[PDB]
């Protein structure tokens, strides 16, 4: 096979030094074709003799006087000459074939001059578009990430091939140019075209091609310098910026930065930073090195119509992308199939850093349920994936982008905070920074980690594991899935398997250990600490540590730190029950949270009845704190799905409202009859959930809040009376009890809303009205762009479908509109995926299915395109809910008669 | 964007 038609570069020539001049053109040409010019030399260095070089390039044509590149000697060595240049458009290079051979250890300088389309395609040197007044605004800006340098100027596209970059833009002369590093100096007038500037920036340290970014815009910032010299900036539309926007991510990243300038043992590796608020980046956000992109809504906050919740976000994902300016930039995964460990440490350390930026909102708590219950839902499955993939079988930029899921984000953070915590976090921070001087500017794989922690083990006497860093962590790496832990309280017998949701499900991927994990086991017997253990590669053991007396009670994984679920005998969760019953604050918050959810995923496995789990929301009336709730709340969202349209909702509803009543008189006292917030972001968090459970669910009191304070709203329009955090309640619970006066006067805030947040708010209590006329021309608006946007459609259309009176009219709508997919399947995507599963969702039943089935029929023309396979998903899903159903209905509608009085 | 969410 020829090297050119291989994936992976070779190894023959590594990169020195690259000089790249991008010019965007932010007008179009006749055509209305945007372009982009370039000039690049790559310095590199010949390892081993080679009559070829193979460098990547993507959608690039050359305009290099000759062949497609100009090749020179650095110094005094000699160069052959070109035979020819070549472009291999599958594998995604550029090559030259020479007519003799480059000699080991004598550097080369390959000049080229090129250009592509500057396209509204988030991909490489891209244009993005935005209105600013009745003016249409167009930005240059970069995402490079995986494999995208390449489609900006040709490079050594890996992310192993390091090196430094002098970046220069020329732009329009009023506008702004930020890349990487800071500027040399001031921009120089373009002698062709004065028109134009030059601007130059600071060599790069060695680095990524991947990591990369350069931006020209009319965007303006905020900015402080900390005390060490880091100029830190936020940068926004000028209108955004005078709003005070930018100020919160401002406030944040000074400390973000400074804590884990000492958590890594490292200084901020860079002279600036730089963090951007993009209008609609769909990839959310980019940890380019020192000039980090975010969507508006992810950097952006506006204290007077945001949510707390809104700012939980902001903290948490600059906290994620700062993490990065060490962990991945600094010190980078040699190759894609170790994303996991650059991913899934970000996501467990956001965590850390957001928490030192805002100490007193105890959000180190949320990774359990925004990463551990959230990715156990799909590692519970047969069709799950071990966090490792060998590094031979991830090739193609396909290939790549697959690493980017659920498994490596979610899982990795999960498993890299139960290493951090058996390890005990000093011990961690010190093989951390240990690992990340050993390869400062250079590659590493999770081995390497690996070999640094058992270091700093070695180096101690105090931690002792039952096995190598290694050993231990290969079980969490190398095979999917995770495990149950059951105990028998009344010998001390505990067992571990491969736990799936399916009881009935065929597992045919093989694992090296038998579905066997080295598993770490923190225990709590009464509300008092007990000795750690560690269950070894068995799948049964005995400790006295889990026998109790039958007064006694004890309780497995502390605050969830272990990446598993726990199962005890049945007397153990009746005197859990009874502990949570009468003094629920001995057990903590995190583990009453627990609870809950282990207990559903149980009773969905077959392994306790669902009337357990019912049983384990029991103590709920007395619980103040967030979590539990929470955990109730997605555990029985399900439940509410199945079972809103039939005679199980009324006691399921009444059941809720005796629950929930103590809570929302808890909240009515403590705010003061509303007035203000709860300090915490916990607490904010509990009262949010606390109106939203009591108005779903016809509590008269927050049905009658929800009233006077749209009332309120409607006869003073311009003073909203509603804080940012109950909008989303207390808009939906008006617009259901009231009418077309509500309803006409919400849809006229959403035309005038100048917020994207509020005006998803609105979009969504829209769909809240109990009338039937008004939903059908709701549902008749969705598809007018003057009324409400093409990205919005399907989302609305979702919202109406998830009111039980909308339910068969957005169905109705789908089924018949479905020809909207010959004019929205070409130009532009339109998530067809998720509207689907939408409106498919509460299908329960036989005849469901055959409507289901009976609308499939129509395969003749037509087809389905991007949601193919999501109606495959709907019929399968739809089977497995009119079983679940039959097994469940009947105990579960006389747990609700029993205990809702 | 890169957080991880409830
Ligand atoms: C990018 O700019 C840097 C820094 O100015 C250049 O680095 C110089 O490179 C030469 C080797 O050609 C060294 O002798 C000098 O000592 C370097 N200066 C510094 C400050 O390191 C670098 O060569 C440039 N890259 C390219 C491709 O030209
Ligand atoms: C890459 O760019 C740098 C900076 O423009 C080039 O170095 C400059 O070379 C000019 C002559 O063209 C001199 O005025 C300066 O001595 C250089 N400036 C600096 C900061 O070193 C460099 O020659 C370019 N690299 C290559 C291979 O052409
Ligand atoms: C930068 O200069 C450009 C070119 O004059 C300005 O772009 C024009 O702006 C007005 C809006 O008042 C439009 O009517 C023209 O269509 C724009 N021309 C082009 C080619 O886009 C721009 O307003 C100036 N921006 C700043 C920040 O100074
Ligand atoms: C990827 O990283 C490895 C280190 O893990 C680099 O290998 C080292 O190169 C440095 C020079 O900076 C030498 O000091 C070390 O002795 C090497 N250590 C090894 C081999 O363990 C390697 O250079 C990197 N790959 C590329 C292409 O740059
Ligand atoms: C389980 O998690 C809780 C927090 O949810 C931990 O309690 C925190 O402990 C640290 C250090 O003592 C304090 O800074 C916090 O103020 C505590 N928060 C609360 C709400 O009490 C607790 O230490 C964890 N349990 C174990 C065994 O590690
Ligand atoms: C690249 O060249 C092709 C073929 O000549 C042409 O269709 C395309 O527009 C060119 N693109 C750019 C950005 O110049
Ligand atoms: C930023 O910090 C200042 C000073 O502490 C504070 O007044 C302001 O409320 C903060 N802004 C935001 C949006 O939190
Ligand atoms: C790294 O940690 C050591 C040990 O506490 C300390 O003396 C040193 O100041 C630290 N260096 C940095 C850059 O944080
Ligand atoms: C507990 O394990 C012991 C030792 O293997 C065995 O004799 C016993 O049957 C087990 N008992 C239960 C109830 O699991
Ligand atoms: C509940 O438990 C806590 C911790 O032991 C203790 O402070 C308190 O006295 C207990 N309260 C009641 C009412 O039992
Ligand atoms: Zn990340």
């Amino acid at each position: 096979s020829k090297p050119w038609n291989r994936y992976r570069l070779p190894t023959t020539l590594l990169p020195d030094s690259y000089n790249v001049t991008l010019r965007p053109y932010l007008t179009p040409n006749a055509d209305g074709l945007y372009i982009f010019k370039g000039k690049s030399i790559v310095r590199f260095l010949c390892q081993e003799p080679t009559d070829v070089i193979i460098i990547h390039s993507k959608k690039l044509n050359y305009t290099t006087q000759g062949h497609m590149v100009v090749l020179r000697g650095v110094g005094d060595s000699q160069v052959p000459e070109i035979d020819r240049t070549e472009l291999v458009e599958l594998t995604e290079y550029l090559v030259v074939h020479l007519k003799g051979s480059l000699q080991p250890g004598h550097m080369y300088e390959m000049e080229s001059e090129f250009q592509g389309e500057l396209a509204d395609d988030l991909a490489g040197f891209y244009r993005s578009e935005y209105m600013e007044g009745n003016v249409k605004k167009v930005l240059a800006t970069t995402q490079m990430q995986s494999t995208d340098a390449r489609k900006s100027f040709p490079c050594f596209d890996e992310p192993a091939m390091k090196a430094t970059f002098n970046i220069t833009l020329i732009h329009p002369n009023n506008l702004t140019a930020l890349s990487n590093m800071p500027p040399k100096g001031s921009s120089t007038p373009l002698a062709e075209d004065p028109n134009w500037s030059v601007t130059e920036f600071e060599t790069t340290p060695v680095m990524s091609t991947y990591l990369l970014a350069y931006i020209v815009s009319e965007f303006q910032s905020v900015n402080e310098t900390a005390q060490n010299g880091v100029l830190i900036r936020i940068w926004a539309r000028p209108n955004a910026i005078a709003e005070g926007h930018g100020m919160y991510a401002l406030n944040v990243t000074g400390p973000i930065l400074n804590f884990f300038a000492n958590h890594y043992n490292t200084s901020y590796p860079l002279p600036k930073s730089d963090q951007i608020a993009l209008p609609d980046f769909n990839a959310g956000a980019m940890e380019n090195w020192g000039l980090v992109t975010y969507r508006e809504n992810a950097l952006l906050f506006d204290p007077q119509s945001s949510s707390i919740s809104n700012k939980e976000r902001v903290v948490t994902v600059i906290a994620h992308e700062l993490a990065h300016q060490w962990f991945g930039n600094l010190v980078t995964l040699a190759w894609w199939n170790d994303l996991w460990l650059n991913e899934g440490f970000a996501s467990y350390v956001e965590y850390l850093g957001a928490d030192h930026a805002e100490p007193t909102w105890n959000l180190k708590d949320l990774i359990v349920p925004g990463d551990v219950y959230r990715v156990m839902a799909v590692d519970a499955l047969a069709s799950s994936h071990p966090l490792t993939t060998p590094a031979e079988e991830v090739n193609t930029p396909a290939q790549i982008s697959e690493m980017f899921d659920s498994i490596s984000y979610s899982k990795g953070a999960s498993v890299i905070r139960m290493l951090s915590n058996f390890l005990t976090e000093d011990l961690f921070k010190e093989g951390l920074a240990s690992y990340l001087h050993a390869f400062a500017y250079q590659n590493t794989t999770y081995l390497d980690l690996w070999e640094h922690l058992q270091k700093a083990v070695d180096a101690q006497t105090s931690i002792r594991l039952p096995d190598t860093v290694r050993a231990i962590m290969d079980r969490w790496t190398l095979q999917m899935g995770f495990p149950v832990i059951t105990v028998d309280t009344k010998t001390g017998n505990i067992s571990q398997k491969h736990f799936l949701l399916d009881s009935e499900s065929n597992v045919t991927r093989s694992s090296a250990f038998d579905y066997l994990w080295i598993v770490p086991i923190s225990s709590i017997k009464n509300g008092v600490m007990q000795d750690h253990y560690w269950l070894r590669d068995v799948s049964q053991a005995q400790n006295d540590l889990f026998k109790t007396a039958s007064d006694d009670w004890v309780l497995l994984n502390v605050n969830v730190t272990g990446y598993f679920q726990v199962n005890y005998d049945e007397d153990n969760w009746r005197m859990i029950q009874h502990q949570l019953q009468t003094n629920l604050s001995v057990i903590p918050v995190i583990n009453r949270a627990q609870v809950i959810y282990d207990s559903f995923n149980l009773a969905t496995a077959h392994m306790v009845p669902v009337t357990l789990a019912l049983d384990n929301t029991l103590f709920l009336n007395g619980e103040k704190e967030y979590m539990p709730w929470q955990a109730a709340l997605s555990s029985l969202s399900y439940f509410s799905l199945m079972f809103d349209r039939s005679e199980v909702y009324g006691p399921m509803k009444k059941y809720l409202r005796k629950q929930v009543e103590p809570l929302f008189q808890h909240f009515e006292t403590l705010t003061k009859n509303w007035t203000e917030r709860p300090e915490n972001l916990m607490d904010q968090y509990s009262e949010i959930n606390a109106i939203s459970t009591a108005c779903s669910n016809g509590l008269p009191q927050c049905e009658n809040l929800a009233k006077t304070l749209f009332d309120q709203w409607m006869s003073d329009p311009e003073n909203n009376p509603i804080h940012p955090n109950l909008r989303s309640t207390i808009y939906c619970n008006a617009i259901a009890q009231g009418g077309q006066d509500q309803w006409d006067f919400a849809w006229g805030q959403l035309q005038q809303a100048q917020l994207v947040n509020e005006a998803d708010k609105l979009r969504s209590a829209l769909a809240c009205s109990n009338e039937v006329w008004l939903l059908n021309r709701y549902l008749g608006y969705t598809l007018n762009p003057d009324l409400i946007r093409k990205q919005d459609a399907t989302s609305t259309i979702n919202s109406i479908a998830s009111n039980v009176i909308g339910q068969p009219l957005a169905w109705d709508f789908v089924q018949s509109n479905w020809k909207k997919l010959f004019q929205d399947y070409g130009g532009g995507s339109f998530s067809f995926s998720n509207l689907i599963q939408g409106v498919t969702r509460r299908f329960s039943s036989e005849f469901e299915l055959q409507q289901l089935e009976q609308f499939k029929k129509n395969n003749m023309d037509v087809g389905f395109g991007s949601g193919t396979r999501a109606l495959e998903q709907a019929l399968e899903k739809t089977k497995a809910n009119i079983k679940w159903v039959k097994e469940n209905k009947e105990v579960v509608l006389n747990w609700f008669i029993e205990h809702s009085s | 964007a890169a957080a991880a969410a409830a």
